């Protein structure tokens, strides 16, 4: 019974792809601000 | 001094804003061009290629490599979810017992004969009837 496998979580077809076209999102705060 | 949003063309007067693709954005204006989902939160990555700002899903749709299904012999699109058994890949709907046609869930036990997924329950009669 050593050949038996367990169903896990589904994966994305192109999971490896897309690192080089990834762009950063910078979190900023406004200097001039009042209500 | 004042900064312009690259998605609505209006001046940013809010407390918190973003900086992406050499531009400034209102927290809500930085969205995918195809689906419209906001990219700033939910650990959602930003992708840029040929003028389009895209989410991971819509980037793979437009630029990802396609695979072949072991069950239906039909192409699987790069954005589609799959079940991977060794070097074989299946569409989510094609990942079922070749005997009983039962769809599988996390924790279920099975065997792989050729490209035929057979559940634990059905191994005995499959082996007698096929080897
Ligand atoms: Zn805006
Ligand atoms: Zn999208
Ligand atoms: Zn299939
Ligand atoms: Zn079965």
């Amino acid at each position: 019974v050593p050949d038996v496998m367990v169903v896990g979580e589904p994966t994305l077809m192109g999971g490896e792809f897309g690192d080089e076209d990834e762009r950063l999102i910078t979190r900023l705060e406004n200097t001039q601000f009042d209500a | 001094s004042l900064l312009t949003c690259g998605g609505c063309q209006q001046n940013i007067g809010d407390r918190y804003f973003l900086k992406a693709i050499d531009q400034y954005w209102h927290e809500d204006c930085l969205s995918c061009d195809l689906c419209g989902c906001r990219l700033g939160e939910v650990g959602r990555r930003l992708y840029y290629k040929l003028g389009r700002k895209l989410c991971r899903r819509d980037y793979l749709r437009l630029f990802g490599q396609d695979g072949l299904c072991a069950s239906c012999d039909k192409r699987i699109r790069a954005y589609e979810m799959t079940m991977r058994v060794k070097d074989k890949v299946y569409h989510l709907e094609c990942f079922k017992c070749a005997a009983c046609q039962k769809h599988f869930c996390v924790g279920d036990r099975y065997l792989l004969i050729n490209s035929d997924i057979v559940c634990e329950q059905d191994i005995y009669e499959w082996t007698k009837i096929n080897g």
